[PDB]
């Protein structure tokens, strides 16, 4: 029964490390997905540039740290 | 003959059972049963009770279908298109029409704007008035149709209503008068409303202002104005123009409302821009 | 006259609705927040408790029921659009059956698409306007092999007894066929615009205004899709921390119960390079 | 078909759009926030936990372990709830996106069944 837990918790600690990797990933996808498509109409000005505009990259708090 | 007589019994809305003043044309089927479940949210009626129960497990809508105009710790305003909420609309228009004589549901909801105030509980937004706004009106009126459920009246909220239908006007640079067949419940409201804005601009101004003046600063019509002299016996005539005066009763009804310490709409709370139609 | 208090309101209106510090922005329909148009009424749950779920060992819940039955309304509509010109000649289960399983009810394929795509494919794609008690229901496919014959049984009677119109009550609007009748149940007549066409050339020029247009919508998406990935993996990450939590606890009882030594390297977190 | 019908309508359709996409995403930040201060609250007691082992291994009990282990479930289990609305938040504007999107794809679909749109 021992053995068993510890095994299966090497398993999601690596579930844990890789869903930390593909997070940091996504972080930086959507800062450069902003810069590349926001750089007429638009889902920033109102379909009718800024780094406070950024309200895709504003929404995690991590990247608030970061910035300030 | 049928619309000239009162069509339901009884209807429960939310937690308040209210009684129908006259006809409104809601599914025929509904004048067979003894109470009309309408939806605190929704406003959707229902005759079948467990039919009401499945529908409000299944409803997340806690507010009008649209953007909250206005909000203070009293009222919020929700703007809302006739045709972008074409259900909501005329679930209101039906509701309405009960307590509205001449109310019309001839045609859709479409060429109408919909301003709806609610007040916030835990539940979320409930609907306790309206006043309704042509997109594009002929004669300039800026409210069409101006209602206040009946388990809310008493409250001031009627005189809520027709504050916001004038700060949309002044937000609009245009003067605006109420759509003209006034009922007798509702002509009542705007003559004190009226009675009570110009009282107190005058009185607060502290000087002699003209008309024009008058109507720039409340979006009142010229029409309205003079008449609302005339009631209160300071206008009088002059070389061919029309003077407001102040005399020793003005100064003793100002006096008087102030003490009442009514609830007002503030303008600075109200973060709206005219809609624009092509 | 509004006096009066109603009784079972508490029960009607639970919940709590979380006041944001920014005004609402909302457009979304009535149609949208409610969920499946369908609602049973007294005569229906009395046929679910008693004919249904009396002895079956497979419970058919009230929120299933009217998944089948919202289906049922939605094909006929399609395929007998003039079903009360002959109401008794109203389609069998098995003629319905292709068209009941083709059906996209409250956009299934997209939400199904979504919910791929975030690399969720877990639980259901779940927005606002969804309320939790739908999570229990069973696939729409699953419920017509287990329970589409005998219900749709049901359903076409009822079907029937309202002369091929709607079982529950509706609004009187104007039939263009019919004369006006001066009446005053008949409500919320349509006039349609009738406007002129535009000029070939501005045809053309909206035409690529399209385009473009169709090109922002994309690129919303993908932002939109990317911060639901992101959330969704964030939510992934604190599973495991809880998972972690007390896989961690449970070795601790259980290596202090046998009083072995070491091995703590997967109990303690451990620093590594983080942007 | 009418290509300039279909792009005031779409237009129309998409106008509230980005306001609600403002709207979400400041309010998934709003969590987020929320989420990072509960975060520091249950990893400052497991850091106290870890310190233990670090020092004298698993096997001596933490002098507070058993309130500290109760406090931590309790906070990473707030955190959950937390995040369970920024993904229900996100999923909003993914939806609302997605089916204008689809809506606007489907026009052009028809208007390319026609002459009318290359
Ligand atoms: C555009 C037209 O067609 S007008 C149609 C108006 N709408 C209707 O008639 C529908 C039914 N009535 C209502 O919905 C409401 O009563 C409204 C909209 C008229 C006003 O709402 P209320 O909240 O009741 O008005 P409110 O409480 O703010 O008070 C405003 C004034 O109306 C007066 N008033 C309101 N109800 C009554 C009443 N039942 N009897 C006598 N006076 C009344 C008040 O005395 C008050 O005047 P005051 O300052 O001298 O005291």
């Amino acid at each position: 029964s021992y053995e068993a837990l510890k095994a299966e918790l090497k398993k999601s600690l690596q579930d844990r490390r890789e869903q930390e990797d593909t997070f940091d990933n996504l972080q930086q996808e959507i800062y450069d997905k902003e810069t590349e498509y926001f750089s007429s109409g638009n889902i920033i000005k109102g379909f009718d540039f800024n780094n406070n505009d950024r309200i895709f990259s504003l929404s995690s708090a991590t990247y608030v740290k970061q910035q300030h | 003959e049928v619309a000239r007589v009162r069509n339901l019994n009884r209807i429960i809305m939310g937690k308040y059972e209210i009684e129908p003043w006259y006809f409104s044309p809601y599914p025929i089927e509904l004048t067979d049963e003894d109470f009309i479940y309408i939806d605190d949210f929704t406003l959707q009626y229902f005759g079948s009770k467990k039919q009401y129960e499945r529908y409000r497990k299944k409803c997340t809508l806690r507010h009008p279908p649209g953007n909250e105009i206005y909000r203070d710790d009293y009222v919020s305003f929700f703007e809302i298109d006739g045709r972008k909420q074409r259900t909501w609309c005329r679930n209101l228009c039906l509701l309405s029409k009960l307590f509205l004589d001449h109310k019309t549901l001839y045609y859709d909801v479409d060429p109408f704007l919909f301003y709806c105030m609610t007040r916030r509980d835990e539940l979320g937004h409930h609907l306790v008035g309206y006043f309704s706004k042509e997109k594009e009106s002929a004669d300039g009126y800026n409210v069409a149709c101006i209602l206040t459920l009946p388990q809310y009246q008493r409250m001031g909220y009627g005189k809520l209503l027709i504050e916001f239908s004038y700060e949309l006007s002044k937000k609009e640079n245009k003067v605006g008068s109420p759509q003209k067949p006034l009922s007798d419940l509702g002509l009542l409201s705007y003559r004190a409303y009226w009675s009570d804005t110009l009282i107190t601009l005058l009185v607060e101004h502290q000087k002699e202002i003209t008309i024009d003046e008058i109507s720039s600063m409340t979006s009142m019509t010229t029409t309205d104005i003079l008449h609302t002299a005339k009631t209160l016996n300071i206008l009088r005539y002059y070389k061919g123009q029309h003077i407001i005066f102040l005399n020793e009763d003005i100064l003793d009804r100002y006096n008087r409302l102030k003490a009442k310490k009514r609830r007002t709409i503030d303008p600075n709370r109200l973060i709206w821009k005219p809609p624009v139609f092509t | 006259d509004a006096s009066m208090t109603w009784n079972e309101y508490d029960k009607f209106y639970t919940g709590s609705f979380q006041e944001t510090t920014s005004y609402i922005k909302f457009s979304a329909t009535v149609e949208d927040c409610c969920g499946t148009n369908y609602n049973m009424d007294e005569r229906d749950e009395t046929f679910l408790n008693e004919q249904v779920n009396k002895g079956s060992s497979d419970i058919l819940t009230e929120d299933e029921f009217e998944i089948l039955c919202s289906s049922f309304e939605h094909a006929i509509h399609e395929r007998q659009p003039f079903l009360s010109m002959d109401p008794e000649s109203i389609l069998s289960f098995e003629e319905l059956k292709p068209t009941l399983i083709k059906s996209d009810m409250a956009d299934f394929n997209l939400r199904n698409q979504l919910n791929h795509e975030i690399n969720s494919h877990k639980t259901h794609f779940i927005t606002q306007f969804d309320p939790v008690s739908q999570m229990n229901t069973r696939p729409l496919i699953q419920l017509i092999e287990k329970f589409g014959s005998k219900i749709y049984d049901y359903w076409r009677e009822r079907k029937i007894e309202v002369n091929g119109y709607e079982i529950f009550p509706q609004l009187k609007f104007e039939r263009p066929g019919e004369k006006e009748e001066i009446d005053p149940y008949v409500c919320f007549r349509r006039r349609e615009v009738r406007h002129p066409r535009k000029t070939r050339r501005i045809d053309i020029l909206n035409s690529q205004r399209l385009r473009a247009l169709h090109q922002e919508l994309k690129n919303a998406k993908d932002l939109a899709l990317l911060v639901a990935k992101r959330e969704n993996v964030s939510l992934n990450w604190i599973n495991d921390e809880l998972k972690i939590f007390d896989q961690r606890v449970k070795i601790k009882n259980l290596k202090r119960s046998l009083n072995i030594s070491g091995e703590d390297d997967d109990l303690i977190n451990h620093k590594r390079k983080r942007p | 078909m009418d290509p300039s019908l279909v792009l005031e309508q779409t237009i129309q359709d998409v106008s509230n759009l980005p306001s609600e996409f403002r709207y979400l995403l400041e309010e998934i930040g709003s969590n987020d926030l929320k989420l990072i201060e509960e975060k520091k609250k249950y990893e400052q007691k497991e850091s106290q936990i870890h310190k233990f082992i670090r020092q004298q291994g698993s096997i001596p009990k933490h002098p507070q372990e058993d309130g500290l282990d109760k406090e931590i479930k309790e906070s990473l289990l707030k955190c959950q709830s937390l995040q369970r609305e920024k993904c229900v938040l996100a999923n909003t504007a993914l939806f609302l996106i997605a089916r204008h999107l689809n809506k606007l794809e489907k026009n052009i679909a028809l208007l390319e069944e026609d002459g009318v749109l290359a």
